[PDB]
RNA sequence: CAGUCCCUCCCGCUCGGGAGGAGGCACUCUGGGGGGACUGCCGGCGAUAAGCCGGAGGAAGGGGCGGGCGACGGUAGGUCAGUAUGCCCCGAAACCCCCGGGCUACACGCGCGCUACAAUGGGCGGGACAAUGGGACCCGACCUCGAAAGGGGAAGGGAAUCCCCUAAACCCGCCCUCAGUUCGGAUCGCGGGCUGCAACUCGCCCGCGUGAAGCUGGAAUCCCUAGUACCCGCGUGUCAUCAUCGCGC
């Protein structure tokens, strides 16, 4: 089963199937990703799911675009959609929207364009 | 720390120089004047049910005018 | 001896087509046109504001 | 790298950072109980629309707020005892992982010095650093005069956290002593109403002045 | 298992100490007198710096497949000071990694695909993934969860 | 050895050799660690245990850098004006060589010497509101 | 097995649209297979210039934009089909480039 | 390896793990049409109007968000040194061409920028990350050599198809441990490299030596309100080189 999730410019395509429990981002294990803070948010959603479903399926997600943290956000975003699609269980959906509404909603924030008069510093950054 | 917590029950309206300060009404939940209603001043945003801390129950704000 | 030296580079190399200035000549895929000139002719190019 | 993956997996049972589940922590002061967030979270970094709501700071976790206060300490109007407190070199802003690591180490330092949950030490430090009086100018006919004022609890939280961060950053500045040690020491001093905590001292100062401007 | 299943920070050191055995790779005479990059201001602190570099280079051949001189130069390039002007990104030197590539090819671990770069031999693949399986069999003990 | 004299200039034994050599004017950290490697010693070891044989090795390296493996371009004044050889200037041998360069620039009435005589920037820097 | 790749460039989306309608309605009349019209990423050209003719005054700039739309249509090699493409009336704004690939 | 029978290769505990070709449109991406958000519904306020506040649901609510378009008139503001232009001056000069210098020069007052004043750091390896664009006397992979600046060849590409191309900020394992110094590089010499006929006046880069002030800055005062402010880099105009320049990502 496929699932998509966008963030900033990060886009994540996840495929999940019956399996041991291995979770692979870009073909790399979920447990040895060097950014620890990003690893925590990557591993946040499935914790509420329970180890049964953690060990009942295998998940592989490929991300591209944005930064590492945007990539982690997109990965978690797509993860929640994929897993709730597999279960089709309302109770877990309630658990997610209790913990975080963006799990099945997403953050539509995007960068504002920079404007003249010191364009580099930002849309709202001006001289003295 | 012999402070007197009290509960916001009503907001009279903005006051003070900049209008940042808010004139509020507070009910004394504890101490020697339990249950008393006091007009008081607040700095920082306020809601209906904030537990304002009081150094004294003696101070009551002057009535605001329009 | 009264002929200008051909200049392949430098500001003297390029020249606005319309008004004949040596100043800012914009070359977005080669217009060879002055900055003041571009304003009066952009809508005629089909350019549009957005 | 064993500590890294260890700390990664140990909070698998829903714990702040890596350790110190918050059921033990208790909010003694009645005012900040309905305003300090103690919800169970693994990573305290929402990126959420807390700014875009009137009271979106109620739902932000306390440690997240502490990291946010640490985020923005260098270079501004304030010159504590004639010091342009400025972080030219690798400023914490736009780098939340660095502050995350620094507060991680500060939590450990608080824990082993106190032999208890660092989070409860933070709660006590904030409770003991919170001012109870301020002043404001009120006029009538143009004649200004200062008037004593009470503070909304959330503002008390804000100023206490910012003052703790101020003291930590000032202490580490220009000095051999590292930043996490400064922060942990500031927290420890604040927890027990020690007058050398910049936060607690400035709390005493603001609680004065308003004392005589009633 | 594969290199993808282990951290690179430990794997590069393991590969460096393993390749230190084979004499095909050797720092030339100018090696100890040249810093590791144009973007770098100071000489390498350690003297094993050579054997890590190859241990890095070969690693990318396992990942990025056929890659030539210039893209590798770009990957190792970094941020350097420019006086009062702010820092800027620059490219690592050429010969430093070029001779490393020649040494790796002569060792038979890698081969060349002209017009595309250099790819990794099945011998090099088997060597790297044997090191990786060694490391993973190790790591599964200190970290049980990697068994999954 | 809290004090270790090398080629006429003292070094503190507390400092590492790559840092101790930098106390020598005319030798930098990039030269300090590179002669540390040429001597075969750890760059970071304490100079307090610098036995005199290492000192003799250091000064004999300084006698001829190229003969000890130091490249022709790691020297400060390669292709010397008076012999066409690459030698690493140091101490007074650096000082009077630069003084000779200054005399050379002065006697030719060139711009560089003109600025050197007047205390002005050789390389055409703008001094309308600076210096 | 031989196909014709056709690339149509147009600044006007509609001038492109009716020409695409012509070439697609050729297909089913001719009874020859036709892969759907592929819309390439529309190419945006941006040019910015300060409004002031002299130097005085604040800084104000004008950003002019040209959007040129690119579309691909790939069709089989049918002599009767391709005989009717040069008879297509094309507007001046639109341009057509055809390659015949195997 | 959406799934993918088929074929090949590497590991292994032979279960399984990974890469390449076929493969079809899953899904991403892209561009054409349409819907969705309309105070739409509920409660209160508002005179029962206009409208406001609150609540639900919903990706998105109270002009959804960000932009373009900015009148009547004035500023004898500036622009005739871009164009057109009245009056007046010269008209072998105030016309044209060329050479050389200058347009930088200097005790400073002064607007706006960059760096420094370091534990945050400095140094060594590895790990995860963009899009704006731009490319034919061009982008140039890739091969070879030089430590490098760069040099010889050259695939692909006149553009979803080739290239600029990697991110940096961040973390991991380790050394230096607080000093005007293991910070900072100005200034100064040598050699080498690059564009242009030529770069002292008047360009940039590579290596060595060199190390300047500055250790937070009074009066005063600017900016900002959500992907916003701060930090970090990249593309692009002028351009053969040259930005701490301007616009954009």
């Amino acid at each position: 089963i496929q699932t998509t999730g966008k963030r900033k410019t990060a886009i994540a395509r996840a495929v999940i199937r019956e399996g041991k429990g291995r979770v692979r981002i870009n073909g790399k294990p979920v447990e040895i990703i060097e950014p620890e803070i990003a690893r925590f948010t990557i591993l946040e959603p499935l914790i509420l799911a329970g180890e049964e479903i953690w060990n009942s399926v295998d998940i592989d997600v490929k991300v591209e675009g944005g930064g590492f943290m945007g990539q982690a956000e997109a990965a978690r975003m797509a993860i929640a959609r994929a897993l709730v699609e597999w279960t089709g269980d309302m109770s877990l959906k309630e658990k997610f929207m209790k913990y975080d509404r963006t799990m099945l909603v997403g953050d539509p924030r995007r960068t504002e364009p920079h404007k003249p008069n010191r364009s580099t510093k930002g849309p709202r950054a001006k001289r003295q | 720390d012999e402070g007197y917590p009290a509960e916001v029950i009503e907001i009279i309206g903005r006051t003070g120089t900049t209008g940042d300060v808010t004139q509020v009404k507070v009910r004394i939940l504890e101490g020697r004047d339990k249950g008393r209603v006091i007009r008081r001043n607040v700095r920082g945003p306020v809601r209906i049910g904030d537990i304002l801390i009081l150094r004294e129950t003696e101070r009551e704000a002057r009535e605001i005018k329009s | 001896y009264n002929k200008r030296k051909p200049r392949k580079f430098g500001k003297g190399a390029r020249r606005c087509i319309r008004c004949g200035q040596y100043g800012p000549i914009i070359r977005i895929q080669g217009l060879m046109l002055c900055r003041h000139c571009f304003r009066e002719v952009a809508p005629k190019l089909g350019f549009r504001k957005y | 790298a064993k500590p890294l993956n260890e700390r990664f997996f140990i909070p698998h049972e829903i714990k702040v950072m890596g350790r110190w589940s918050t059921e033990d922590v208790e909010v003694r002061d009645p005012s900040l109980k309905p305003y300090i967030n103690l919800e169970p979270r693994l990573l305290p970094h929402t990126h959420g629309r807390h700014a875009k709501k009137h009271f979106g700071k109620a739902n932000v976790h306390i440690v997240e707020r502490l990291i946010n206060k640490i985020m923005r300490s260098g270079g501004s109007h304030y010159k504590v005892a004639g010091h342009f407190m400025r972080r030219e070199h690798r400023s914490l802003n736009s780098k939340k992982v660095k502050a995350y690591e620094v507060v991680k180490e500060a939590f450990k330092i608080i824990e082993q010095r106190t032999g208890k949950n660092p989070i409860q030490v933070l709660v006590w430090a904030i409770e003991n650093a919170a001012p109870r009086e301020d002043t404001t100018s009120v006029m009538f006919g143009g004649i200004r005069y200062h008037v004593a004022v009470d503070i909304s609890p959330m503002r008390r939280l804000d100023v206490a956290l910012r003052n703790i961060a101020l003291g930590a950053s000032a202490k580490c500045y220009r000095n051999k002593m590292s930043f996490a040690e400064a922060l942990a020491e500031e927290i420890i001093l604040a927890a027990n109403k020690d007058p050398k905590s910049y936060a607690y001292s400035k709390k005493l100062e603001i609680e004065r002045i308003a004392e005589s401007s009633r | 298992a594969t290199v993808y299943d282990v951290p690179g920070d430990l794997l590069v050191e393991r590969v460096a100490q393993r390749l230190k055995e084979i004499p095909e790779i050797k720092p030339p005479e100018w090696a100890p007198f040249v810093k590791t990059g144009r973007h770098k201001e100071r000489l390498p602190e350690q003297e094993d710096w050579w054997y890590y570099r190859v241990a890095s280079i070969l690693r990318r051949v396992y990942l990025d497949g056929p890659v030539g001189i210039e893209r590798l130069r770009t990957y190792y390039g970094g941020r350097k000071n420019r006086g009062h002007a702010p820092e800027k990104f620059y490219k690592a030197g050429g010969s430093i990694i070029r001779k490393a590539l020649q040494q790796l090819e002569a060792a038979g671990f890698v081969e060349k695909v002209p017009g595309k770069g250099r790819v990794i031999t099945p011998k090099g693949r088997s060597f790297l993934d044997k090191i990786a399986t060694e490391l993973k069999k190790e790591l599964e003990e200190i970290i049980p969860e990697l068994k999954k | 050895r809290h004090i270790v004299r090398v080629a006429g200039v003292d070094l503190d034994g507390n400092k590492q050799l790559r840092w101790a050599l930098t106390a020598i004017k005319g030798i930098g950290i990039n030269f300090a660690t590179m002669v540390c490697r040429v001597a075969g010693l750890d760059p970071f070891m304490k100079a307090g245990y610098l036995t005199d044989e290492q000192v003799k090795k250091i000064e004999e390296i300084l006698a001829d850098p190229v003969a000890h493996g130091i490249p022709r371009w790691a020297v400060n004044r390669p292709k010397d004006y008076e012999t066409g050889r690459d030698l690493h200037l140091i101490t007074a041998k650096l000082d009077m060589a630069i003084r000779e360069d200054i005399m050379r620039l002065r006697r030719i009435r060139a711009y560089r010497g003109i600025r050197h005589e007047l205390g002005l920037p050789v390389r055409g820097q703008r001094t309308r509101s600076n210096f | 097995m031989q196909k014709a790749r056709i690339k149509i460039a147009s600044t006007n989306v509609r001038s492109l649209d009716e020409v695409a309608n012509q070439i697609k309605q050729i297909a089913e009349r001719t009874g020859v297979r036709m892969s759907g019209p592929i819309p390439l990423p529309t190419k945006r050209i941006r040019i910015t210039t300060r409004k002031s003719p002299d130097g005085e005054g604040s800084a104000t700039f004008d950003r002019w934009e040209l959007r040129v739309h690119k579309r691909l249509i790939d069709i089989e090699a049918d002599e009767r089909a391709m005989r009717q493409i040069m008879r297509i009336r094309v507007p001046e704004d639109v341009t057509i480039e055809i390659e015949l690939i195997s």
